[PDB]
């Protein structure tokens, strides 16, 4: 693990094996500093014109998060077509996640 | 040229015939070949099983491909099905070239 060594490769692919299909996707991301490194109480009441149906209390944090809860994060259009045109069903079994080639 | 696979040793021709069954012959000998036969025909079932090898598609094309599909909207009858009269019909010719491949 050094400054001059990559800590991972680009894995983007799909393989169909029978009653299984494995999707793999890699992306490049960017993360800024959020909230000026702070935690902040955020709220919205019924003042001004804000209706009661929209009130809330919570917090914003200095953290970011990864999300891939969207099918196109894993299936290319063609793969999605291969899936829906030939199978009565499908479901997730297991996953691997990786963060690498980090640069600050 | 009409399409298909050219074979030096194609599936063999399968010939079939009902054996002639003489109707009564004369009572005194005669040289002539019989020409009077019992009227008959045959019927039965026939089975053909063929094993085909498939060459799976290995494309990295990102966007969806063209695909043969049934029509979506309502219709008087179902394509590739029978009539109210029990007649089966093939509404259109269906080719084989939907997926794509680079040169
Ligand atoms: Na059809």
């Amino acid at each position: 693990d050094g400054v001059g060594s990559s800590s991972g490769n680009w894995h983007c692919d799909s393989t169909w094996l029978g009653d299984r299909v494995i999707t793999t996707s890699t992306r490049t991301w960017a993360l800024p500093t959020y909230n000026n490194h702070l935690y902040k109480q955020i709220s919205n009441g019924t003042s001004g014109g804000a209706t009661n149906d929209n009130t809330y209390f919570g917090y914003s944090t200095p953290w970011g998060y990864f999300d891939f809860n969207r099918f196109h994060c894993h299936f290319s259009p063609r793969d999605w077509q291969r899936l829906i045109n030939n199978n009565w069903g499908f479901r997730p079994k297991r996953l691997s996640f990786k963060l690498f080639n980090i640069q600050v | 040229l009409m399409g298909g696979f050219g074979l030096k040793h194609p599936p063999p021709q399968i010939l079939i015939k009902n054996t002639p069954v003489p109707a009564d012959p004369p009572t005194t000998f005669n040289q002539s070949k019989l020409n009077s036969f019992i009227t008959q025909y045959s019927t039965g079932q026939v089975s053909v099983e063929i094993e085909w090898e498939l060459q799976k598609e290995n494309s990295k094309r990102w966007n969806p491909e063209i695909q043969y599909t049934s029509n979506y909207y309502k219709s008087t009858s179902v394509d590739f099905a029978v009539n109210t009269e029990g007649v089966y019909s093939e509404p259109r010719p269906i080719g084989t070239r939907y997926l794509t491949r680079n040169l």
